RNA sequence: GGACGGUGGUCAUGGAAGUCGAAAUCCGCUAAGGAGUGUGUAACAACUCACCUGCCGAAUCAACUAGCCCCGAAAAUGGAUG
């Protein structure tokens, strides 16, 4: 896998599509088309860690907003707990009712069947 | 498991939990999955776990003798022919019958790359045909014994055959050069050493079903049930219009030999 | 001989991303299936391994204590415990 970050709706910055590659293997600006298209929808935000495969003239993405993501853009906090397992330097505290609706998203790609065991993944990973 | 520290990790406990199970259920069958892979089990197990499931556990897993101990039949190391399991097997126990089961386990397998080293389950082939791949070491695969040409400028096999037989051990280099075919020939699942369901014991040769052959042996069943009920003249509703012919067409032979006119 | 997915683990930093350094070690989906044991390339690239299983079949491992021996142990005209 390898990776690109993004902010929403972004193309061509010098730092972050030239010394890891145009995908299309060739070409920026087909992925800073191809990458905006999809990934301009609400406000430039918090980052999604991004996902990128190369294939033969082709670029393609795996974005689902990745579960940390997933948890920034439901809590609108741009890091992540800092200071550990214990009390935060943001004040990201995750409701009952956001970790499910997550986990539902989550629930192909946690393989899953039930919600209280997917919601069980991501609560370990949201106080971590 | 998560507690990876000493504490249980049990024994009496899981054995306790699987006595009930086995005792719980109409039907135990002790099936392989050592061919297939963690995730490839799941799905499976995803099928079963809807209709009536399955456990895995070790020597625990001996104590059909235990489960039997507590009913009155023979499903266990005592009265059984010659103990079924055998290595890397679990317990189906289930409400699902026996032939039905093996159709589902062994019906629906799932396809899964050859391994280096692994003994071919079944006669492994490669076809004819351009590989589409431009010239390079197609000696690798004269090596494996596949016999290739360049073709167009393309490396092609020659011909279908049979590059291992069934039983016998996959080369490295074979399995490899499989691989880049893209051909996937083996089939994993669970492979079914034995089902039990009252006080009877049931082996894969039964399991995997005939089917056919009954339909051969019902319509010749069945013709020899209207080979009589034409023959025989015995006319509820069948048989009747078939019968009534015999009578004139012995008739209308006793005319074509012969040395009438009429 | 088995190891899917969240997810190219959060920090930090050209840089970790299992594999410089430091969070943190959960679970769905599971019969077994750790956010990993040592080998990598500037960095990107693979293979094994935790756990679990087979084959094998019977003792194994840990640890205290003690004896003798062994080691440390090179000198002068020629070898000995008389």
């Amino acid at each position: 896998d390898v990776f690109v970050r993004v902010t929403g709706g972004e193309v061509g910055a010098a730092s972050s599509l030239a010394p890891k590659i145009g995908p299309l293997g060739l070409s920026p600006k087909k992925i800073g088309e191809d990458i905006a298209k999809e990934t301009a929808k609400d406000w430039k935000g918090l980052r999604v860690t991004v996902k990128l495969t190369v294939q033969n003239r082709q670029a393609k993405v795996s974005v689902v907003p990745s579960a940390a993501a997933l948890v920034i853009k439901a809590l609108k906090e741009p890091e992540r707990d800092r200071k550990k397992v214990k009390n935060i330097k943001h004040s990201g505290n995750i409701s009952l009712d956001d970790v499910i609706e997550i986990a539902r998203i989550m629930r192909n790609r946690s393989m899953a069947k039930e919600m209280a065991g997917t919601v069980k993944e991501i609560l370990g990973t949201c106080v971590s | 498991m998560a507690i990876k520290r000493t504490k249980a990790e049990k024994k009496v406990a899981y054995d306790k939990k699987l006595c009930q199970l086995l005792d719980e259920y109409t039907k135990v069958l002790i099936a392989v999955a050592d061919n297939v892979g963690s995730n490839q089990l799941q799905e499976i197990r995803k099928g079963l776990r809807g209709d009536s499931i399955v456990l895995m556990g070790k020597n625990t897993l001996i104590r059909r003798c235990i489960k039997v101990h507590a009913d009155n039949t023979g499903n266990k190391e005592f009265l059984e022919l010659m103990p079924l399991l055998v290595g890397n097997v679990g317990l189906i126990f289930t409400k699902g019958d026996l032939k039905e089961v093996r159709e589902e386990v062994a019906k629906y397998k799932v396809g899964a790359p050859a391994r280096v080293g692994l003994v071919a389950p079944v006669d492994v082939v490669v076809p004819p045909g351009n590989t589409g791949l431009d010239p390079s070491q197609t000696s690798f695969f004269q090596v494996l014994n596949i016999p290739t040409k360049i073709n167009k400028g393309t490396v092609e096999i020659i011909t279908p055959v049979e590059l291992i037989k069934k039983g016998d051990k996959v080369g490295s280099s074979e399995s490899a050069l499989l691989a880049k075919l893209g051909i996937r020939p083996f089939s994993y699942g669970l492979v079914i050493t034995n089902v039990y369901d009252s006080g009877s014991v049931f082996s894969p040769e039964v399991l995997d079903l005939t089917e056919d052959d009954l339909m051969e042996k019902f319509a010749s069943g069945v013709s020899m049930v209207a080979s009589v009920s034409l023959a025989i003249s015995y006319p509820t509703i069948a048989a009747a219009p078939h019968m009534f012919l015999n009578g004139y067409k012995n008739v209308l032979a006793v005319a074509v030999e012969t040395e009438y006119s009429y």
